[PDB]
């Protein structure tokens, strides 16, 4: 009788990181913000939670 | 006169073997470009140097 057996694995991560981008929270970035969401933000009946 | 020969034999063998390898490695680098930094991970100079 003969029996043989081979286990074989490999796990390789490689990562490159270039310039993150922040955004500084100020109140004035409600203004940069595009028109037709700023006023889907403010159209919403809060009153309706399902909304 | 009555004449008799007997014989029995019998062989064992056993054998075994077990082989176990593992590697591990890690790389990090900080500064330069991403990019660049990318290729030291070859470990080829002009690469380190260029990085």
């Amino acid at each position: 009788s003969l029996r043989n057996a081979e286990n074989e694995f490999t796990r390789i991560q490689q990562s490159i990181n270039l310039w993150s981008l922040r955004l500084p929270s100020v109140k004035s970035l409600r203004e940069l913000m595009l028109p037709h969401m700023r006023q889907q933000l403010d159209e919403l009946n809060v009153n309706d939670p399902k909304a | 006169t009555g004449q008799l020969s007997a014989e029995a034999k019998a062989k064992y063998g056993e054998s075994i073997s077990s082989f176990t390898q593992y590697s591990n490695t890690h790389q990090e680098v900080r500064g330069g470009d991403g990019a660049k930094a990318h290729g030291v991970f070859s470990g080829k100079k002009e690469d380190f140097q260029a990085w």
